[PDB]
RNA sequence: AGGAUUGAAAGGGAAUAAGAUUAAUAGUUCUUAAUCAAGAGAAAUGGUAACAUAUCAUGAACUUUAAAAUGGAGUGUGAAAAUCUACGGAAGAGUUCUCUUUUCUUCUUAACAAAAGUAAAUUCCACUGAAAUGAAUCAAUCAGAGAAGUGGAAUUUAUUGGCUUUGUAAGAAAUUCAAUGAAUUGUGGUAUUUUUGCAGUCUUCAUAAAAAUUAAAGGGAAUCUUUUGCUCGUACUAAUAACCGCAACAGGUCUCCAAGAAGCAAAAUCUUUAGUUAAAUAGAAUAACGCAGGUAAGGGAAGUCGGCAACAUAGCUCUGUAAGUUAGCAAGAAAGAGUAGCUCUGGUGAUUAUCGAAUCAGAACUUUAAAGGUUAGGGG
C-alpha cells in the first residue's frame, strides 16, 4: 500500500478538509479535495424536498443554465405541485363562497 | 505454439543435440517427464499440448544450472516468441 | 479537451478562423486529429485512411502542422 | 511558524543579520578592543524571546 | 434602508490538475491541459402529469421561501481503494543435483468535460380501485386523504451524470532489451477491511450556531474572441537531538495517510515498503553485596501486623449451576468433560448441468494424548 499526505496546510479532519485518495500513473496515489454534501430546496408550506433541482452549493446555481434552477410552473422552485394545487383551490373556492355568502346573498 | 532457442554465439558451449534429448525427457505434459509424444523437437513447435513461454525459460535455466554454466550464460527473450542466449 | 463525433464538424472547425495549431497522431489502430483552438483542444478519432487524407487536405497551409508518431517530439 | 505577519518576519530577519562576528579589518584598527560580539546568540543556546 | 469596531491560518468560503525539474522551492517553477471573477467587442415551446428544453425565450421597486446551516447510537446496503483470489498471459529475478509446468516483481493514469452500454435506493405522476385483506424489511413500516400491478418523471451515489467506457492519453509513467532507439500495459469474484453516500429504526425535562453570499418565486416598473487578477506567508524540525522543562533531560505536547501471518480482536509475537545499527565510552577477569529475570527435593502460611511478594486459574464448545433478591440479577456462580496431526463424510446457496462462501457436525488411523510459544478470570 502507498501512504499519502495532506497537500494543503490544513491538518485536521474537518468538514471542509475532506479528501479522496485516487490512483495515478506509476502506481502512486494522489489526494483530491472533495465537495461537501448539500441539501436541495423545500416547499414553503409542507417542507418537502422539491424535484427537478440539483443539490449543489448555493453559488453553483448561478453556473447552471437558467432552466436548470427552477421548475416551469406557478411558484415553481418555492412550492411543490401539491403545495400549489391547494393554493389554487383555496383562492378560487373561498372567493366563490364570498360571492354567495355576502355580496348579494 | 512454437518456441525457438538461439545459440548462435554459444553453440560451442552447448551442442544442440544434447538440448534436444533433455527437453524431450524432462517436459511434464501431464506431470510425467519423458512422455512427450506430442512434442516436435532448437524449436518445440507443439500445438496438441499446452505449454508456456515462461515454462520454456524454466527448463532452460534449469538446464544451465545442471551443467554449471549458468554463471556465464543468460537467457533473454528475443521478443519473437523465442529466447536468445547472451553472456 | 473536447471530442468531435462526426466528419461535418471538424471541417467546419478547420474552415473556421479560430484555429491556432494542428497535431496529428498515428496509433496502432486509429489516427487522431487534435485541433488546438483558442479555448479547447478538439480531437477526432479516425479509423479510415481515405477519410484521414481528406482531412489532411482540409488543413490550411498557413497553420503549423505537427506529426506525432511512436517517438514524441 | 510557517505563518507569520510581514512586520514580524522582518524583525526575524534583522535578528539573523545581527548575529555576526567582527570583520577582520575592523579588528586591525589602532587601539581596537572590540574583538568579539558579546551580543551574539545561537538558536539552541538562548531563545531571543520574540 | 437600519444599525458602529474587533474577534477563527480547525467554523462559513468563487476558481488547478498530471508529469518533469533543484545541492534545497514547489496544488507556487517548466511542458501540457483547465477553471473562476470583473470587465470589453407586449416579450418561447413541448409533456395528461410528475416535469424537459448547446445563453436562449425581457423582467424594476417591494415581499416571501430556500440554500450556506446542523446531535448521537445502532442495522442494512450502493460505489471506490487496499488486501486476497479465478482464468489468460508478456518481461525480468530467485532456487535447482533432491524435487518444484516453480516462488517473487511490473502490467498505471489526474483536473476538467463527453454520453456507446448499464446500476442501487428514495420520492412523486398517469391508468385502475384492494376484504377471501394485501404489499414488504435484517428490523420495520404502509394503504379508499388510496395499497399491490403496469408505464413514466425527478434527486442522490467523492467532477460533468453513479459505474464500465471516451476526450485529456500515451506522446506521460512503470517493467524489460539493445546501443538514443525498441517491445507489452485482458476479463472477472454470492471474500475481508477502510473510505464515502443512502434508507428507514431508536434516544433526550439534551432538539444539537450566525452572517457574508447565492438562487427562486409573487408583482408588473421600463421599452464566441480578448484584457486584467494587487499585498502578505511559503526554507526546516514538528520531537528518545530543532517545541516547553537550566541540556542531545526515559517527563510533557493537537492531528492526516496505514501491508502480510495468526486471531473474535488496530491485542501479544514475527515479517515486507520506509527508517536505523547510533542514540550520557569501552576491554579483561567472571569474588562478596546488589538491581532485573528464574528454578528447586519433602512439607505447605508453621513466616508475617497482615498470603506483602510470588505461585496458582486463564481461550473456545458441551453438560451443569445454590442460598439470597428491588424478580431485573447473583452467574463466566460453583463443578465436570472435550480440544493435536492426517485421511475422509455430511448440512447450510446462485444460476439455470456450471459456479461459490467460510462455518458447523460426524467417522476411521497415528503419535511425544493435543488452548497455553504469545495472549489469557483464582474460587467460595
Amino acid at each position: 500500500a502507498v501512504r499519502v499526505t495532506y497537500v494543503r496546510k490544513h491538518s485536521y479532519n474537518t468538514k471542509s478538509n475532506g479528501i479522496r485518495i485516487v490512483k495515478t500513473a506509476g502506481g502512486n496515489m494522489t489526494v483530491q479535495h472533495r465537495q461537501k454534501i448539500s441539501n436541495g430546496v423545500r416547499c414553503g408550506d409542507c417542507g418537502c424536498v422539491l424535484a427537478g433541482i440539483r443539490h449543489i452549493r448555493p453559488h453553483q446555481y448561478g453556473w447552471l443554465g437558467k432552466s436548470k434552477r427552477t421548475v416551469t410552473r406557478a411558484y415553481g422552485g418555492v412550492k411543490c405541485h401539491k403545495c400549489v394545487q391547494k393554493k389554487i383551490l383555496r383562492a378560487f373556492l373561498i372567493n366563490e363562497h364570498n360571492l354567495i355568502k355576502l355580496a348579494a346573498a | 505454439f512454437s518456441c525457438t532457442i538461439d545459440l548462435t554465439n554459444c553453440t560451442d558451449f552447448i551442442e544442440p543435440k544434447k538440448l534436444v534429448t533433455f527437453f524431450r525427457q524432462t517436459i511434464k505434459v501431464q506431470g510425467r517427464a519423458g512422455n512427450t509424444k506430442g512434442i516436435e523437437v532448437v524449436t518445440i513447435t507443439t500445438s496438441s499440448a499446452k505449454l508456456c513461454k515462461r515454462y520454456m525459460k524454466y527448463l532452460m535455466k534449469k538446464y544451465l544450472k545442471k551443467n554449471n554454466l549458468r554463471e556465464w550464460l543468460r537467457v533473454i527473450s528475443d521478443k519473437k516468441d523465442g529466447f536468445e542466449l547472451k553472456f | 479537451p473536447k471530442q468531435v463525433q462526426e466528419f461535418k464538424q471538424i471541417l467546419k472547425l478547420l474552415k473556421s478562423g479560430s484555429i491556432r495549431a494542428v497535431r496529428v497522431k498515428t496509433n496502432g489502430e486509429n489516427t487522431k486529429f487534435k485541433v488546438r483552438c483558442a479555448k479547447y483542444l478538439y480531437t477526432y478519432i479516425c479509423a479510415d485512411k481515405a477519410k484521414a487524407e481528406e482531412l489532411k487536405k482540409a488543413i490550411p497551409k498557413d497553420i503549423h502542422v505537427v506529426e506525432i508518431a511512436k517517438k514524441a517530439p | 511558524t510557517g505563518h507569520k505577519g510581514f512586520s514580524y518576519k522582518l524583525k526575524l530577519g534583522k535578528k539573523i543579520h545581527q548575529n555576526r562576528g567582527v570583520p577582520q579589518w575592523f579588528r586591525m584598527k589602532t587601539g581596537n578592543t572590540i574583538n568579539y560580539n558579546f551580543k551574539r546568540r545561537h538558536w539552541n543556546r538562548r531563545k531571543m524571546g520574540m
